[PDB]
């Protein structure tokens, strides 16, 4: 099939900056070429069709150009609405296949993980599972580690990663670090710390609780 | 007003069929494309069919060929899909488009989870709450746990969205055939607990819905 | 409508199908006739031409047997003048269709292409497309004023209506009925010459159309390809004829009239003439396939030379079927109540 | 308008509806009404190596009650001719339908099976749309310009309209009214032989059901 | 009418190849027939004409 | 199980039948205007002025 | 347009309107006039109840 590709498929950007995307091509599949953005809740849009001719609507701070197997597109002058994931997409010949798409975050002032800890609660503790739930918010960029100590031993099964999204006015990020554990081996181990790491320490973020103490 | 409104998706037994339905609110049908595709994790968008301006050009891919069959009604403005015998790929989520050009897109709807799997899970829901000792810090994070729903997806809103500056949600991971969550939000402690706080959940799978207020 | 902005890209044709002009016509007349029909020509080349369009010229041609009328896309050719040959038809496109010149058929002399004629035509227009690429001459811009969003560029105004003609009824046909030519409008009065005629006619009234559906292979259950769909057109079509005998005495006057007028309805009398005798005939010999050097050319002289040999026609012979008692067809019949007989 | 291009498959049909041709006729004689009708013919020899088109012949017959009159297809066969039996309408998809030969009918001698006859008819179409299969006939290629990618597949021309008749009024009636012989068009004036006539009729503004 | 010149060649369709124009055409002709009416001078005559002309 | 949908068509000043004379040459039957009874059955069908 | 499938329901009733023809006609007689409608009447009496 055609099988193209988008590249570089993240983008981390000040806006009033000029920001370039690429996308090339398995076959000779001339000047036929759309580009679109998915925005979660509305509708998606159609920017430039044909890599160069422009939609109803779309305003000309937009540039796409290239032919043959090469293509270039360009974007300056952002604006907040464009924080989304965007796609190239031949139709050049059916089947109508994609670029693997490219997400567009905003570039902030860096922060660290804000760490709660918490223990599962009597509810869950009747209930049949143990996770003990902590909350790492507040941070940037995307990229963080948390570590699980289980009485002093490191847990990789039942780890579950799971990345918030750029949020909406403070635009940080967050992940989900549940430990997923059952009710006797929550009642042979007591002591358990999330240990997020970030850019920002060399110390990994350490917070622990005490079953003893609550 | 032009809004393509999903209607159809959700559990099939495998080797099953079920009946999709893309309502749009209002245009003339006749005058523009219409087009269904979808959205794999970890993947591409799947273009799974198209359609012209009146109904002449209708095609699907190579994964769909011979299995999948396209509609639409332009009286009640209404496009259409249906498949037979499926399997647990077309697990995934499913957009309806509007073709506004030369074969190109300019429109999907909210969209609607079209899963083939085998039965829901009402879930049980557990709150994270501060418990026993002081409460300490102007500003407290807290939660509420969701555990055991399969399959995708859930949402998590925070006392109806007015706290939606600083409300956090996280997505879930299948740990053996069921989906596990959470959720926070950053609130100063004028409010809690004086002001009751409520994170609200639901399932489209089960229809179940349980309200708790932290 | 048509919003805006600008979609196109490479080529974008498409396929329909469309209808045309409803008509019926008929000639009579002794002589050939002739038809119109526009084409290009050679413009001057001394100025220096900004615009770059050809020139267009009429052709007064000379009608064949099977060969186009007008349908409404200009009287022109379609062959050397669309150079996209996927605008017009493809039926027409590699011919070139005529109308008759009425008035300049008016103002032959004798008039023996036109003994008798008569049209009936009706149309309306259905619908309204236009067409795209590069157009010749652009707008001046101080007729209008510009925009921007969607209104940025100009689109083309090249448009073209589309013929959808008008029901078609049998309340006012003009065939099955006898027309007996009191008076001819002209100088010869319905007086054919060496023995001919010739007759057209057009109508669009008989023009359905024959499909065939031939399955390939049997099956019980539908396949679209079992079937290699054919199709074919037919027409059928009579006529009648009666005449009368007169007599030429053929007196000086008369002598002098004629061959300064045509020679060659003399030419088959011979009066006065040496090469029709000749000498010896024509001797022929009989059929031998290999031998006998000479073959089936035209290089042995003709009896018969006319530059109407080069055209083709609907050859129609009636040197026997001739008969005197005429009660026995139903326009003799028609005749007698006519003629009061 | 077609937006590009033709998708193959094997099966595609639908219900659609439409009226037909409008008329009112008769026509009277002494001797039964003959009609032709199309049908098949013998192939040929097969000197000819070229390709597969079926013949084809007109077969002249008198026309009994019961048998289906033309509408605009051609006086044909439609299970010999057609195939698929699904370009016509179930009701005279299994017929052989015919147009009356009164112009051999003109040329008969005596004129036994015409005394009169009445006709009037009118028609225009309503849509066009296309047939669905393999068209066995391909076009030549200089005639036009072939396009590439999406529109490199040339779609077929197998193009049918589809009917309308006109308004009808009570102005346009022709049954009901006195007809008087006073001049007949061929040799037996009115002379029923054998005591016997052969009458017949089409009309089809009372069709409704 | 409607014109359509290709500018250049090639074996692959564009519409970017063809140029157009569109052209109005228009003939009249005319035959009359005339009758002589002479006309005499007198006073009364010559009066009423200077009066219109 | 299709069906149509009638329609009529437009009408004129022309198409009218009344506000005018009539003076019957001779009736159909072999009564030729008797009536009887001191009575008469007159109908009229019009739906051409039956706006609503 | 009806194209295969069906969508069907339990229940498909609208609300349409139509319109109808073009009655101008005369009618006189000092008797009573005669209609005609089709009455739902019998067969004979033992039609092997094959279809209703």
């Amino acid at each position: 099939d055609v099988q193209i590709t988008q590249s570089p498929s993240y983008l981390a950007a000040s806006p009033g900056e000029t920001i370039t995307i690429n996308c090339r091509a398995s076959k000779s599949i001339n000047k036929y070429l759309a580009w679109y953005q998915e925005k979660p809740g509305t509708t998606n849009k159609l920017l430039i069709y044909s890599g160069s001719t422009l939609q109803s609507g779309i305003p000309s701070r937009f540039s796409g150009r290239g032919s043959g197997t090469d293509f270039t597109l360009t974007i300056s002058s952002l604006e907040p609405e464009d924080l989304a994931v965007y796609y190239c997409q031949q139709y050049n010949e059916y089947p109508w296949t994609f670029g693997g798409g490219t997400k567009l975050e905003i570039k902030r002032a860096d922060a660290a993980p804000t760490v709660s800890i918490f223990p599962p609660s009597s509810e869950q503790l009747t209930s049949g599972g143990a996770s003990v739930v902590c909350f790492l918010n507040n941070f940037y960029p995307k990229d963080i580690n948390v570590k699980w100590k289980i009485d002093g031993s490191e847990r990789q099964n039942g780890v579950l990663n799971s990345w918030t999204d750029q949020d909406s006015k403070d635009s940080t990020y967050s992940m989900s670090s549940t430990l997923t554990l059952t009710k006797d081996e929550y009642e042979r181990h007591n002591s358990y710390t999330c240990e997020a790491t970030h850019k920002t320490s060399t110390s990994p973020i350490v917070k622990s609780f005490n079953r003893n103490e609550c | 007003e032009v809004m393509l409104v999903e209607s159809g998706g959700g559990l099939v037994k495998p080797g099953g069929s079920l009946k999709l339905s893309c309502v749009a609110s209002g245009f003339t049908f006749s005058d523009y494309a219409m087009s269904w595709g979808r959205q794999t994790p970890e993947k591409r968008l799947e273009w799974v069919a198209t359609i012209s301006s009146g109904g002449v050009s209708t095609y699907h891919p190579d994964s769909v060929k011979g299995r999948f069959t396209m509609s639409r009604d332009n009286a009640k403005n209404t496009l259409y899909l249906q498949m037979s015998s499926l399997r647990s790929e077309d697990t995934a989520k499913y957009y309806c488009a509007r073709g506004g050009g030369r074969y190109a897109m300019d429109y999907w709807g909210q969209g609607t989870s079209v899963t083939v799997s085998a039965k829901t899970t009402p879930p049980s829901v557990y709150p994270l709450a501060p418990g026993c000792g002081d409460t300490t810090g102007s500003s407290v994070t807290s939660g509420c746990l969701v555990k055991g729903y399969f399959p995708e997806p859930v949402t998590v809103t925070w006392n109806s969205g007015s706290l939606s500056s600083s409300v956090h949600t996280f997505p879930a991971l299948l740990q053996s055939g069921l989906y596990t969550m959470s959720s926070s939000v950053t609130v100063p402690s004028s409010t809690w607990p004086s002001q009751t706080v409520t994170c609200s959940v639901a399932h489209p799978a089960s229809s179940t819905t349980v309200d708790k207020k932290l | 409508s048509n919003r805006y902005p600008a979609q196109p890209g490479s080529d974008n044709r498409e396929c329909l199908s469309m209808d045309y002009k409803q008509t019926q016509l008929c000639l009579i007349g002794c002589k050939p006739p002739t038809g119109e029909h526009w084409g290009k020509g050679v413009a001057c080349n001394n100025n220096a031409a900004a615009t770059d369009c050809p020139p267009l010229e009429l052709f007064n041609s000379i009608i064949e047997d099977g060969d186009m009328v007008d349908t409404g896309f200009g009287c022109m050719d379609f062959g050397t003048l669309q150079a996209n040959k996927s605008d017009v038809p493809i039926d027409i496109c590699n011919s070139t269709c005529k109308y008759p010149d009425y008035l300049k058929m008016a103002s032959e002399p004798y008039g023996d292409s036109l003994f008798f004629f008569l049209r009936r035509e009706q149309m309306f227009v259905r619908h309204f497309f236009n067409r795209a690429g590069k157009l010749g001459e652009a707008v001046p811009d101080d007729l209008y004023i510009k925009g921007s969003g969607n209104t940025a560029v100009i689109q083309s105004s090249a448009f073209f209506p589309t013929p959808s003609g008008s029901i078609v009824t049998s309340e006012s046909q003009l065939f099955n009925k006898p027309y007996w030519l009191q008076r001819a409008q002209g100088h010869n009065n319905g007086i054919c010459w060496g023995n001919q005629l010739f007759v057209t006619v057009v109508d669009t009234t008989r023009s359905t159309n024959m499909t065939l559906c031939t399955e390939v292979t049997k099956e019980g259950t539908y396949k679209n390809d079992n079937f290699k769909e054919y199709v074919r057109h037919v027409e059928e079509y009579d006529l009648q004829f009666v005449f009368q005998l007169c007599k030429i005495t053929l007196t000086a006057e008369i002598m002098t009239y004629i061959h300064t007028m045509d020679s060659n309805i003399l030419e088959d009398w011979q009066f006065g003439l040496t090469p029709p005798p000749s000498a010896s005939l024509q001797d022929t010999y009989r059929f031998v396939t290999s031998q006998a050097i000479t073959c089936q050319k035209t290089a042995p002289p003709k009896e018969k030379e006319d530059p109407l040999n080069k055209y083709t026609f609907w050859e129609v012979n009636l040197k026997e079927k001739f008969s005197a008692d005429l009660d026995q067809f139903p326009l003799g019949r028609k005749f007698l109540l006519q003629s009061g007989l």
